């Protein structure tokens, strides 16, 4: 059978409206994308032994990324501006591993993602540790790709 | 330069921005004390702007601010005792003409 | 004149840029010889915006003067101005200049970039194009014939027509370019798409007039589009080879070239043997490890993406050896750009 | 690629309007700083598979710090003078990273931020400790600058 | 700069209504004195990017001290008294730190302090522990002195 | 044909199927030797669907069209056409084959299944 999928290589692409150019930024600690769909138990008057769950409305997770304070990219000076309130610009994520090679062998694709918070890490005087930044992303839908799907 | 509330609006700039340049003013003139002075200008404008006394929808267009090292100063500015701080500025316009304008827009 | 211990409050305030400089973009640029309004001075050096106008500072309307002003305003570090007539000892004799921008300037930068690339400086030119408009009935072989035939060189023809009313000669458009590029990308990526601010083509270029100007000498077009304003759009060089097509991957070469001999200086009279030997080849394969995993070299493996050798029967013989001579041979590849995308098709209707 | 930034060195300026001279004070513990900007999600009625998450306000975090019980700083006895509600002055606090010369290579620079709450440590006979205590402002905005953003 | 402060010594003085002479009892774990401000969000209409807090209310914390099961002093009898609702009287407390010689180099002095709790430890058969109880009073105000505010 | 650098909008586009072969399925499609439209050329490699519509790009209705078309639609890698006249020397030569398949031949596959 085939190797399963390591989860220590990815790559994440955005692409802004305001920005003219797709920008590629390496990330420390993407979170993990979850898709609930929402389910309500209904009760029937004379069944007592089995169970009815009723579909509703897919409910989406959350972009969670972590990096370190670095130079400053196009993203960190894009989260500035939306937490700014100075635009309301989203864009259109695409997060893939990477296989041993080069090659994509899954594919996530977000769309519409909203910069929503941004979190500092601790400073402290012992800490031997690089400072990171916390960044947070609501998007709309979610379409996963690849051949490892 | 015409426009009196201009002449008197930046001369108001003048007078505070001067009063905490002062309190900044026998520091050494390391980088340190440069970021002192930009983050403590930077703030105090920025509250003018959303107070309504400059011009500009972003903070972009609104001022700026560029103290530093080879921006304004030399090292042989450094070693005279100055520390340069440049600030840009956008101001409001009054509305001292009204041009009128009538379209009929026919509309069958 | 600072007298009293206070606050001055002078309003004679200029504009000012931020040096974000590229270490491997450090240009030449020319300035004619018949220029009423240089100071004599015939090489002169520019670390920044503010040493540049505390000897030029009114603005003139030049073609060196929009030139630079265009540079600074982009980044940039130090840089040369150096007349028409000392091109090829000014190379020479400074050891840091990785680019020739002929600002506005023909037929002599031309003959004194053929000189130095035969002496073998690692050097790459940025020429002009016509500053009248190319007709289309033309022919690329009868306008593209004032320009070298060497690897080494871009030519961009459209001019630009910067916001003051001035113009600006298109080198300087590829040269700004090159630095916006040579940081956020690296010297390995192609310096076309990055969008130049303040600029504007003065005249408006059409892909079937590009088509023709492609393939052969690469006048390589200098293109405003909707959203990314003003990029220059192409990569050619003045050769068409599979070899030394595309400038990433002559500029990566030059860049290659130029680290390694830096790394290699320190190892000159030392003595020629076997152990000075094992030092070189993995200087080189320390370089060129860092260089692997940063995207700059093609291959999935470190056998497939460059390879070091020296030898007593490999690269040298024992005659060569009593002449003090030490014959390293490097190969590596280089990753090629994609430069046509074809968008294939298909429709039916209510299927 | 340029180096990470760590998170060991730090100055913190503060300038009150009763205070006439702008002081600079160190601390062990500068917490850190968020930035949220508060989107509700709608649920539409033909609509169950996308989502739409609508912004609303950006809210700031809160500016916790720690020191040592040292001598009597402007700055404890102007928490001392909030706290027994002599004054309600605020003050603009500029925050800053060092590298490894003297240079700042990212600044937060808070504004109108005033004291709220001050924590003593514990006292404890077998203890061997330094007394902590921990300061709180609360500000209205804040904007980050600096070249590592 | 001068030493900072350590937290393994420490008097504390009490003065009753009911008892003539002020008495010094030894504690081992004091636990620390809060006072926080207790400001107030509000949300304007046209601003969505910068906070607004509003300043209300000065909220004092408690005493809470700890020592061993010993002989009865004038405070463990007093809180029997309070406890079994014979008096209401409550104390002027003063703590104080002490240096290396002798010297306050802080002082806390509480104001009108009312014994309100009683904590007894453990009663364990193999323990090796000595019985503490827990002691705990709700004052009124509190003004901090010394050299080492 | 591609001269400019920009993007190039064609519209004669075509199916198109990705590959998604076994190693232990090779097969072997015998062509009939009286057949007028295939290459004179008798055995003929073929790994995917975009090497064989480079040498048969008009869709015909033979046997030996529609059992590779069939072929390539549900995965299938590599893949040989041969003559019937040389099915038991292809086989012989090219190391890689597991299957022959008969795509519509009769009594001469047969007796060089046999050899």
């Amino acid at each position: 059978m085939s190797t399963p999928a390591v989860s220590h290589r990815f790559l994440v692409n955005f692409l802004f409206n305001n920005i003219p150019n797709p920008f590629d930024i390496a990330f420390q600690r993407i979170s993990g994308l979850s898709r609930t769909l929402e389910v309500s138990q209904h009760r029937e008057g004379g069944e007592n032994v089995r169970n009815l769950w009723l579909a509703e409305q897919v409910n989406h997770g959350s972009l969670v990324l972590e990096r370190g304070v670095m130079n400053a990219s196009p993203l960190t000076l894009q989260f500035d501006r939306v937490l700014r309130r100075e635009s309301t610009q989203w864009a259109n994520v695409v997060i893939m591993l990477l296989n041993e090679l080069s090659l994509p062998v899954t594919t996530w694709t977000l769309s519409h993602a909203l910069p929503v918070r941004w979190q500092m890490g601790d400073l402290d005087a012992g800490s031997n540790q690089v400072l990171i930044n916390t960044l947070e992303l609501r998007y709309q839908d979610m379409r996963m790709l690849g051949v490892k799907l | 330069w015409r426009y009196i509330q201009i002449r008197l609006l930046v001369s108001s700039v003048e007078h505070y921005l001067s009063k905490l340049a002062r309190a900044y003013l026998f520091e050494p003139n390391t980088a340190p004390t440069w970021m002192k002075l930009k983050g403590q200008v930077w703030t105090w404008l920025r509250q003018q702007w959303l107070a309504g006394a400059f011009f500009g929808t972003v903070e972009d267009e609104a001022f700026s601010l560029s103290i530093g090292l080879d921006e304004t100063m030399t090292e042989d500015d450094i070693r005279h005792g100055k520390m340069i701080l440049q600030v840009r500025l956008a101001l409001l316009a009054p509305a001292e003409f009204i041009a009128i304008s009538l379209t009929l827009d026919l509309r069958d | 004149t600072t007298t009293y211990p206070g606050v001055y409050l002078s309003e004679d305030a200029v504009s000012s840029f931020s040096v974000n400089s590229a270490a491997t973009a450090v240009p030449l640029f020319a300035y004619d010889s018949e220029n009423t309004n240089t100071i004599n001075k015939p090489i002169q050096v520019f670390r920044n915006w503010a040493e540049f106008t505390v000897e030029y500072p009114t603005p003139l309307e030049d073609a060196f003067y929009t030139s630079l002003s265009l540079w600074f305003m982009h980044g940039g570090g130090k840089c040369y101005l150096v007349n028409e007539a000392n091109i090829a000892d000014a190379v020479a004799q400074y050891d840091d200049i990785t680019l020739i921008v002929a600002a506005g300037t023909d037929t002599t930068t031309y003959t004194a970039f053929t000189t130095v690339v035969g002496q073998g400086y690692r050097i790459f030119g940025l020429f002009d194009g016509p500053k009248e408009k190319i007709a289309g009935t033309a022919k690329p072989d009868e306008v593209m014939e004032e320009y070298p035939t060497s690897p080494f060189g871009a030519v961009f023809y459209p001019w630009g027509t910067l916001a003051s009313g001035a113009a600006v000669p298109p080198s300087a458009i590829a040269a700004a370019s090159i630095t916006q590029t040579d940081r956020t990308r690296g010297v390995w990526k192609a310096p076309a798409n990055q969008a130049v601010n303040g600029v504007t083509p003065a005249f408006a270029v059409s892909d079937d007039f590009q088509g023709k100007y492609n393939q052969g000498k690469a006048l390589n077009m200098i293109r405003t589009f909707s959203g990314q304003g003003t990029v220059v759009w192409g990569a050619r060089t003045l050769e068409d080879s599979d070899n030394w097509r595309y400038i990433p991957v002559r500029r990566l070469f030059n860049a290659v070239e130029r680290d390694i001999q830096k790394s290699l200086n320190k190892l000159v009279f030392e003595p020629n043997s076997q152990p000075t030997w094992q030092r070189v080849k993995a200087a080189v394969d320390s370089y060129l490890h860092s260089l692997w995993q940063q995207g700059a070299l093609a291959g999935n493996t470190p056998a497939d993406a460059w390879f070091v050798q020296v030898g007593k029967d490999l690269t040298m013989t024992q005659e060569e050896i009593n002449q003090g001579k030490m014959i390293i041979k490097i190969g590596l590849a280089a990753v090629r750009p994609a430069e046509f995308i074809i968008l294939q098709f298909s429709q039916d209707i209510a299927q």
